[PDB]
RNA sequence: GAAACUGCGAAUGGCUCAUUAAAUCAGUUAUAGUUUGUUUGAUGGUAUCUACUACUCGGAUAACCGUAGUAAUUCUAGAGCUAAUACGUGCAACAAACCCCGACUUCUGGAAGGGAUGCAUUUAUUAGAUAUGCGAUGAUUCAUGAUAACUCGACGGAUCGCACGGCCGCCGGCGACGCAUCAUUCAAAUUUCUGCCCUAUCAACUUUCGAUGGUAGGAUAGUGGCCUACCAUGGUGGUGACGGGUGACGGAGAAUUAGGGUUCGAUUCCGGAGAGGGAGCCUGAGAAACGGCUA
C-alpha cells in the first residue's frame, strides 16, 4: 500500500466483537484514540449491535450527533470512536452509565454502574519520565498524560483518575498479593491475585494469577491489570466476578436451568 | 533518481538479485551539496520526508567555532580548508565537509581572552581585583599561543553543512592538535 | 491583423482590424513591454500611444513573455501562469504547451493593445464615455482611502453612498451594499481579551501546580530527613 | 599508539584538553576512558576498560547497543579486519522420514580488538544495529577451547 | 443562497498475478537505527526595545463584466472591478529568575547601566551519583537541567458562530477553525533466527566498473558499500554455492483420509508487485501515483 488504510473487512474485524460473517463486506474501521483498534468496542458497536437503540449505521450517526452519548465525561459525536478497557459511557438521557469489562469468555461487557462508580475510572501506568524544563510527567495505556505525578507511582502501578476534575486520587503498586484482572491472550477477563513473577534479562516478565476458586494461569505483564489494594477490587466486576467456568460445568448449569 | 535501495547490489555469496520492484520514494538519495568558502554565503530550502526541512549550503563564509579549554564560543570567519582525510582533492576545492581541518580567525578569541584575562595574545578596582583571581591558573597551550601570533586558528569542522547548513566546529587542541599539525607540517 | 485596443481609463475596448502592410510594419518587430506611436495605424490615432501586451497567432497559440523568438516554442508551464490556465487539474501538475515568442510577426492574428498616451483626437467608440465601477471598495481601510475618513470617523455611513439600488424582474425593489471586513467590533475586541484571559489562565495554572509540586516534594523530603535522624 | 588512519581517533564526548583532572569523575568524565556494561549478565572484559584502541563499534566502548538474539557459534574465520565469520551448526528436522539432516549458517560478526580470537574458539554474539552490508551482530564473549 | 476563491480528499477502495526461487512470504524478533496528516491527554511567558496602526496593517485575483484568437480541447491572451482562515507583513498583555560585561564604589565585597535570555536549529563545555537532594532500562556520555554562542527560523492567532452579563470604559461564558512541543493511536520503512519445487548433460562463483571488511566523509527520515576517497584481501561453496527451468506471486487453506503420506492453491482473508514496456518527477503527512505529469 501507499498509505493508511481506511477499511477494515468483516472477517478480518476482531471476533470478539461478533460480527456477523454475512452481515456485509465491511466492519466498522476504528478510528484513532486513547486504545488500539483491537483492543476497542466502538460507540457504533455499543449502541447498535449490544444495546440496540440505533438499528442502522445512519441511526447510529443521528443519535450519535445529537450529543447524547459521553465517554469519560466527554461528549463524543465519533461514531468508531475506540472505547476501550475501563472506559465509562454515559447516556444522561436514558440515566445510564456503563463501564467496559471484559467478561470470562474475553469479550467486551458494558456493566452497568452507579452514579458514584460512573465518576472515577482506572489507568495502568506505562512510564515515568521527565519532560520539557524537567517536568515529571507519566502516560497510561489510554492516552492519558498526566503532568507532576506522585514520586511513589511507577510503571505498572494502577492510578483511580477523577474524570470530573480529571485528578489521580489514589494508586495501587503492582505487587503480589493484589486482584488483577487479564487485558490479553486467551485468559482474557480473568481475575485473580498474583503468586509470584518471574522476570528475565531482556525479555518478557511472566505473572501467576491464582482464581478464586484455586485455579492458576500465568501470562504476561503486560496483559495484567490491577483492579485493587489485596483481594478486593476497586470497581465492581462483571457477573461471574471473572471466574472462568469449563464447558462441563457450563453444560450442567444450562440444563438445570432448563429443567 | 540516486537510490540507497540493495535490490542493485550482489548477494554476501557474490550471485546476481533479480529485481522485482521500481524504486521507491522512501528510498531515494539527493545530491551532495559541495559547500565551499566564499563571501557570498548561499543556503538553499529543502523540503523532506514529513514536510520537515533541511538546509543546503553551497557557500559559507563563518561558522560558530568553540574554544573547549575556556568554554568559550564564537561566530568567526573559515579563512582555508588545510586537511581532510577522506580525499585530498576537497583541499584543492576548498570543500566544506565535516571533521574537515579548517583555518579560522583569531580576532574574537583575542578580543575574549584581553577582556577575561587582562592579557594580549580606567578598569575599576573591581575589575583588576577579578582579573588577578583569574590569573592564578591561566595556563596556556604554548602551541596555541604560536597559533594566536599568526591570527589564525585550525580547528575541526564539527557540523555537517550539507544537512544544517553550517560550518560549525571546535578549535583544535592538546594530542589532536599536535597529530593534525605534524600531518600539515609536510 | 486584428487588435483589441482597451483604454483603462474609461475602461473601454475596441476591435479594429487592419489589412495594410504599411500600417503593420510599425507594429512588427516589436516585442510585448514595448511602446508604439499610432500615427501609422490610421490617421485618427494621431498622438496616441499604444502599449503591447500580447496576442495570439493563427492557429490560437497565445503569446509568451521572455521567449525572444519570433516563432512557435513547447515550454514546461506552471498552473495559474500565462499560457496555462489549468483549470481542473491537480496542485503541482505541469503540462508541456506550444506557445509563440515574445516578438511581433506576420505570424499573429491578434495584438492586445492598451492606451497609455491620450492623443488630440477621442475615438467614438473608446474615450466618449466611461464604465463606472460595479462594485465599491470592501475593506474598512479601503473605504476610509476612498472617503479620506480619520480614525473617528463612523465608516458605516459611507457604504450607502455607493450602494446601488435595483428592480428585479418580478417588479420588486432591492438594494445590496457590501460587507464590510476588517471592521473593529465589540466582538473582535471581546475576542482579544477572551484570548488574554486564557493566556493569563495557563500561566496562573502553572505556577500553581509547579508550587503544590514543589510544596510535596519538600514535605516529603522532612519526613525522609525525619526517619534518617533516628 | 592507534593512530594508524589518516584522521584522529578518539571516543566521541570525552573532552581531552580539560583544565582540570578526571580523578573522581565517571568513565567518560572528565578525559577518562569510557566505558559501560552490556547487561543481560555479560562481564565488561579488563581490556575493554584499560586499553587505548578506538572503536565506535564496540559493545562495551562504541556507540553500539546490544538487543535482540544472543547466539552461540564456533569461529569460522578471522581474516578480516575486525570482524569474524561465525558458523552455527545445527540439525534440520526432515519430517516425511523423521530424521535429521545436518546444516550450518555463517553469521558475519563484529569483533572488539578487546578480544582474542582463533579459528576453532566457541563464541557468543549479541544482536546490534546494522554495522555493514552483512554484519548484524558483535561478539560478547569468548571461549578458547 | 447559484458561481467562484480557500481547505480537504482523490496514496483508501476495486482489478490482476506479468516479474520475482532466502527473493516475496509464514512463524518469531529489533529500532538504544527512523518518519508518521489525523484522533486522544498534556504543554505554549522575552518579537516593538531610540520608527512606533493594534479600537485591527498592505498589494493583488477569482467569480462578475467586456475585446477576443483557433477547426478544435475544463486550449488560450488582453481590459475593468471587488473579498479572505488565499498571499505578504506586523505590535505580539505584562514579569520574575539565571548568566556575562560593568562605570561607580564605605572595595576578600555590591553597584547603576548595558548585553544575553520565549520555542525551534547547530556546535562545544558541564551535571545527570548511589559499596543528610538527584528520575528510567538487562544495557546508552539515555530522559532532562545549566552555561557559551549560532541561524538572514514558513513557530509564538491581524480568524469565525452563538448568546448576553457584572463593576465603573473595564472585565465576562459556550464553541468553531489554526500554529508549535511531548506522549498516545492509526501505520510505514528497514531488520534478527529458521523454513521453498526440479536440475550437476550447471563445480567452482564474486572481485577493472563494490565483491567481503576497516577509517573518514556525502546522501537518507534514519542504520548500512547506499555512494565517494584511501586501506586490507577478503566473502560463498558436495551440509550443493554459482548457473538454468518452472505452463512459479507466498501464506491462511483445498481434494483424498487407518497411520505415514500424495496432489492442488489465479480467484473474495493477510502480505507483496503492476497499471501497454522502461525511466524521471511535482504536489502532498503519506506516491517513484498512472481514472497525476514529463521523455
Ligand atoms: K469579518
Ligand atoms: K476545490
Ligand atoms: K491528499
Ligand atoms: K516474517
Ligand atoms: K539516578
Ligand atoms: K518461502
Ligand atoms: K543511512
Ligand atoms: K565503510
Ligand atoms: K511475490
Ligand atoms: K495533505
Ligand atoms: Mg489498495
Ligand atoms: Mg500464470
Ligand atoms: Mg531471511
Ligand atoms: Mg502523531
Ligand atoms: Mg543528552
Ligand atoms: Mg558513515
Ligand atoms: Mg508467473
Ligand atoms: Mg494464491
Ligand atoms: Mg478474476
Ligand atoms: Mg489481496
Ligand atoms: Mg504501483
Ligand atoms: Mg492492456
Ligand atoms: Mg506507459
Ligand atoms: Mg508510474
Ligand atoms: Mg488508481
Amino acid at each position: 500500500a501507499r498509505g493508511l488504510k481506511k477499511h477494515l473487512k468483516r472477517l478480518n474485524a476482531p471476533k470478539h466483537w461478533m460480527l456477523d460473517k454475512l452481515g456485509g463486506a465491511f466492519a466498522p474501521k476504528p478510528s484513532s484514540g486513547p486504545h488500539k483498534s483491537r483492543e476497542c468496542l466502538p460507540l457504533i458497536i455499543i449502541l447498535r449491535n449490544r444495546l440496540k437503540y440505533a438499528l442502522t449505521y445512519r441511526e447510529v450517526i443521528s443519535i450519535l450527533m445529537q450529543r447524547q452519548v459521553m465517554v469519560d465525561s466527554k461528549v463524543r459525536t465519533d461514531k468508531t470512536y475506540p472505547a476501550g478497557f475501563m472506559d465509562v459511557v454515559s447516556i444522561p438521557k436514558t440515566n445510564e452509565n456503563f463501564r467496559l469489562l471484559y467478561d470470562t469468555k474475553g469479550r467486551f461487557r458494558l456493566h452497568s454502574v452507579r452514579d458514584e462508580e460512573a465518576k472515577f475510572k482506572l489507568c495502568k501506568v506505562r512510564s515515568v519520565q521527565f519532560g520539557q524544563k524537567g517536568i515529571p510527567y507519566l502516560n497510561t495505556y489510554d492516552g492519558r498524560t498526566i503532568r507532576y505525578p506522585d514520586p511513589l507511582i511507577k510503571a505498572n502501578d494502577t492510578i483511580k483518575l477523577d474524570l470530573e476534575s480529571n485528578k489521580i486520587v489514589d494508586f495501587i503498586k503492582f505487587d503480589v498479593g493484589n486482584v488483577v484482572m487479564v487485558t490479553g491472550g486467551r485468559n482474557r477477563g480473568r481475575v485473580g491475585v498474583i503468586k509470584n513473577r518471574e522476570k528475565h534479562k531482556g525479555s518478557f516478565e511472566t505473572v501467576h494469577i491464582q482464581d478464586a476458586l484455586g485455579h492458576e494461569f500465568a501470562t504476561r505483564l503486560g496483559n495484567v491489570f490491577t483492579l485493587g489494594k489485596g483481594t478486593k477490587p476497586w470497581v465492581s466486576l462483571p457477573k461471574g466476578k471473572g471466574i472462568k467456568l469449563s464447558i462441563i460445568e457450563e453444560a450442567r448449569k444450562r440444563l438445570a436451568a432448563q429443567s | 533518481g540516486i537510490s540507497r535501495d540493495s535490490m542493485h547490489k550482489r548477494r554476501a555469496t557474490g550471485g546476481k538479485k533479480k529485481a522485482w520492484r521500481k524504486k521507491r520514494k522512501y528510498e531515494l538519495g539527493r545530491q551532495p551539496a559541495n559547500t565551499k568558502i566564499s563571501a557570498n554565503k548561499t543556503v538553499r530550502r529543502i523540503r523532506v520526508r514529513g514536510g520537515n526541512v533541511k538546509w543546503r549550503a553551497l557557500r559559507l563564509d563563518t561558522g560558530n567555532y568553540s574554544w573547549g579549554s575556556e568554554a568559550v564560543t564564537r561566530k568567526t570567519r573559515i579563512l582555508d580548508v588545510v586537511y581532510n582525510a577522506s580525499n585530498n582533492e576537497l583541499v584543492r576545492t576548498q570543500t566544506l565537509v565535516k571533521s574537515a581541518i579548517v583555518q579560522v580567525d583569531a580576532a574574537p578569541f583575542k578580543q575574549w581572552y584581553l577582556q577575561h584575562y587582562g592579557v594580549d595574545i580606567k578598569k575599576s578596582n573591581h575589575v583588576l581585583r577579578k582579573i588577578e583571581t583569574r590569573q592564578k591558573d591561566r595556563k596556556l597551550d604554548p602551541h596555541i599561543e604560536e597559533q594566536f601570533g599568526g591570527g589564525r586558528l585550525l580547528a575541526c569542522i564539527s557540523s555537517r553543512p550539507g544537512q544544517c547548513g553550517r560550518a560549525d566546529g571546535y578549535i583544535l587542541e592538546g594530542k589532536e592538535l599536535e597529530f593534525y599539525m605534524k600531518k600539515l607540517q609536510k | 491583423m486584428k487588435f483589441n485596443i482597451a483604454n483603462p481609463t474609461t475602461g473601454c475596448q475596441k476591435k479594429l482590424e487592419i489589412d495594410d502592410d504599411q500600417k503593420l510594419r510599425a507594429f512588427f518587430d516589436k516585442r510585448i513591454s514595448q511602446e508604439v506611436s499610432g500615427d501609422a495605424l490610421g490617421d485618427e490615432f494621431k498622438g496616441y500611444v499604444f502599449k503591447i501586451m500580447g496576442g495570439c497567432d493563427k492557429q490560437g497559440f497565445p503569446m509568451k513573455q521572455g521567449v525572444l523568438t519570433p516563432g512557435r516554442v513547447r515550454l514546461l508551464l506552471y498552473r495559474g501562469t500565462p499560457c496555462f490556465r489549468g483549470y481542473g487539474r491537480r496542485n503541482g501538475e505541469r503540462r508541456r504547451k506550444s506557445v509563440r515568442g515574445c516578438i511581433v510577426s506576420p505570424d499573429l492574428s491578434v495584438l492586445n493593445l492598451v492606451i497609455v498616451k491620450k492623443g488630440e483626437n477621442d475615438l467614438p467608440g473608446l474615450t466618449d464615455t466611461e464604465k463606472p465601477r460595479m462594485r465599491g471598495p470592501k475593506r474598512a481601510s479601503k473605504i476610509r482611502k476612498l472617503f479620506n475618513l480619520s480614525k473617528e470617523d463612523d465608516v458605516r455611513k459611507y457604504v450607502n453612498t455607493y450602494r446601488r439600488n435595483f428592480t428585479t424582474k418580478n417588479g420588486k425593489k432591492a438594494s445590496k451594499a457590501p460587507k464590510i471586513q476588517r471592521l473593529v467590533t465589540p466582538l473582535t475586541l471581546q475576542r482579544k481579551r477572551a484570548r488574554i484571559a486564557d493566556k493569563k489562565k495557563r500561566i496562573a495554572k502553572a505556577k500553581s501546580e509547579a508550587a503544590e509540586y514543589q510544596k510535596l516534594l519538600a514535605s516529603r523530603l522532612k519526613e525522609q530527613r525525619e526517619k534518617r535522624s533516628e | 599508539a592507534e593512530q594508524t588512519e589518516k584522521a584522529f581517533l578518539k571516543q566521541p564526548g570525552v573532552f581531552l584538553s580539560s583544565k582540570k583532572t578526571g580523578k573522581g569523575k565517571r568513565p567518560g568524565k572528565g578525559g577518562n576512558r569510557y566505558f559501560k556494561s552490556i547487561g543481560l549478565g555479560f562481564k565488561t572484559p579488563r581490556e575493554a576498560t584499560e586499553g587505548t584502541y578506538i572503536d565506535k563499534k564496540c559493545p562495551f566502548t562504541g556507540n553500539v547497543s546490544i538487543r535482540g538474539r544472543i547466539l552461540a557459534g564456533t569461529c569460522h574465520s578471522a581474516k578480516m579486519n575486525r570482524t569474524i565469520i561465525v558458523r552455527r551448526n545445527y540439525l534440520h528436522y526432515v519430517k516425511k522420514y523423521q530424521r535429521y539432516e545436518k546444516r550450518h549458517s555463517n553469521i558475519p560478526a563484529h569483533i572488539s580488538p578487546c578480544f582474542r580470537v582463533k579459528e576453532g574458539d566457541h563464541v557468543i554474539i549479541g544482536q546490534c544495529r546494522p554495522l555493514s552490508k552483512t554484519v548484524r551482530f558483535n561478539v560478547l564473549k569468548v571461549i578458547p577451547a
